[PDB]
């Protein structure tokens, strides 16, 4: 079960922290996976971060736009975005890796998905 | 007694594969790939003399810094305690002198005979130094030891190898195997 | 090839032993210039790396290879003496 | 990165008949690829993994194949719960990607 945050508007420039709350398992074993989907469009990687150390990959697209953390003590995953703009309104989702620390044979938990408008 | 050599193992030894020669690479870590496991540990003979007990050390669980919340699974800090060698104690059998219960949650690193127990080793230099120099007055110490198996530890990396250090592999190679040597 | 150092031995140890600096095959006989001393060491004879575990979690009694973190250290441990002569140099 | 593409954005079927949809790779990727089937108001469901298995939950009607590059979905006797995009997505190197989607629509006069 993975909780996700309410729906936002922000104005162009501005910037957005939404988290992804873990529940039912033992998180300081999993890494967590970001994806982003515009309206009527197709799904496309932002990242992946290992909680523990901070340690994250970045896809190129998203690399001064993204930003990884989370908070072991709670178990929850963060994404911030900067520098807001019409090319980044879109529904973000969070999922879980399905082989603890490796990032293989596909997401097998996903958030309900968090709504972002830029305007 | 006549001469001979012991042997030691654990039906449930953390050891995933056999990295001293491998054909493929090996498949992929499942739950519990833990195997009976048997080997000769390290030769030892000594003998301290002297009129206070003898006193050795061995790696335990250092105390933390107060700072970081050490997180759940985080890798413990090390200490060298000094302690006194009690009748009964283990000799290091080539795994080194540490606490191996309160430095391994596994409890199936080693053989079930030092597997909850500390191996310690007696602290020489400590002792020579003493002043009166009365914890030991004389000794004799014979150790040898040489690698019979490399293997591989299941389990979940704790610290990940720095991609600095290699080339992104593939398909099979796509993910890291078990760096933790043993 | 692999490489392989057989075994190791005490009786082959070239440490915990004292090195008497009598006479020298140079020139220089010991003197510690700078009042600088380097002693450079490499000693693969105690080697032994130690892998320790934590657990993620106490609680169940079933082994899942995912609720131990593993990890590996290795420990040194050295104690330098020396002796040393006072010497003087008719400048 | 590697490119993942479908054939079509979009089938007319029937209910009842079979179905495919397959995906070819820029690159071998080796049987490491995933199917998910996503409806218009969530979060995209995974069907397969490792372009062959089932995971727990999904109807056997559903089924994967292929190797190297090329992969296809299979639905036998589509259900009307059936119609929805399908995406296949690429795990064998970083970035991971995702194939633009394949749209089911049912066919009517």
């Amino acid at each position: 079960q993975l909780q996700q945050s309410g729906a936002e508007l922000v104005r162009p420039g501005s910037s957005v922290k939404i988290s992804c709350k873990a529940s039912g398992y033992a998180f300081s074993s999993y890494w967590m996976n970001w994806v982003k989907q515009r309206p009527g469009q197709g799904l496309e990687w932002i990242g992946q971060i290992y909680p523990g150390d901070g340690a994250t990959n970045y896809n190129g697209k998203f690399k001064g736009k993204a930003t990884l953390t989370a908070d072991k003590s709670s178990s929850t995953a963060f994404m911030q975005i900067s520098s807001l703009t019409s090319e980044d309104s879109a529904v973000y989702f969070c999922a879980r890796p399905y082989r603890y620390d490796g990032g293989v044979y596909a997401m097998d938990y996903w958030g309900q998905g968090t709504s972002v408008t830029v305007s | 007694q006549p001469l001979g050599v012991g042997i030691s193992g654990h039906p449930l030894l953390n050891k995933l594969d056999d990295t001293e020669n491998a054909s493929a690479y090996a498949a992929n870590a499942g739950v519990d790939n833990r195997e009976c496991i048997s080997m000769d540990y390290k030769q030892t003979q000594l003998c301290l003399i002297g009129c206070k007990p003898p006193i050795g050390e061995h790696w335990g669980k250092g105390s933390p810094c107060t700072q970081v919340a050490v997180q759940p699974g985080d890798c413990p800090p090390l200490e060298l305690i000094n302690t006194v060698i009690q009748d009964g104690d283990m000799v290091d059998t080539g795994f080194g002198a540490m606490d191996f219960t309160t430095l391994q949650a596994n409890k199936s690193e080693v053989p079930l005979d030092i597997c909850t127990s500390i191996c310690k080793y007696p602290d020489y230099i400590k002792m020579v130094s003493e002043p009166y120099g009365d914890s030991l007055f004389f000794y004799l110490r014979r150790e040898q030891m040489f690698v019979r198996h490399l293997f591989n530890r299941a389990g979940t990396v704790g610290e990940n190898v720095p991609d600095d250090l290699y080339i992104k592999g593939s398909g099979s190679t796509a993910n890291l195997a078990s760096s933790n040597y043993f | 090839p692999t490489p392989s150092g057989s075994m190791v031995t005490s009786d082959a140890q070239i440490f915990n032993k004292p090195y008497w600096l009598q006479r020298a095959q140079g020139h220089n006989n010991g003197i510690c210039w700078g009042n600088q001393l380097f002693v450079t060491v490499v000693d693969t004879t105690r080697s032994t790396n130690m892998s320790l575990c934590a657990a993620i979690s106490t609680s169940e009694t079933t082994y899942k290879n995912t609720n131990f973190k593993e990890y590996l250290r290795h420990g040194e441990e050295y104690d330098l003496q020396f002796i040393f002569q006072l010497c003087k140099i008719t400048l | 990165d590697i490119v993942m593409t479908q054939s079509p954005s979009y089938l007319s079927v029937s209910l009842g008949g079979r179905v495919t949809i397959t995906c070819k790779a820029s690159d071998h990727i080796n049987n490491w690829l995933a199917w998910y089937q996503q409806k218009p108001g969530n979060a995209p469901r995974l069907l397969i993994s490792g372009a062959t298995s089932l995971e727990t939950g999904v109807p056997s009607r559903f089924s994967g194949s292929g190797s190297g590059k090329d992969f296809t979905l299979s639905i036998t006797s589509l259900q009307t719960e059936d119609v929805a995009t399908y995406h296949c997505q690429q795990y064998w190197s970083t970035p991971l990607t995702f194939g633009a989607g394949t749209k089911l629509e049912l066919k009517r006069a």
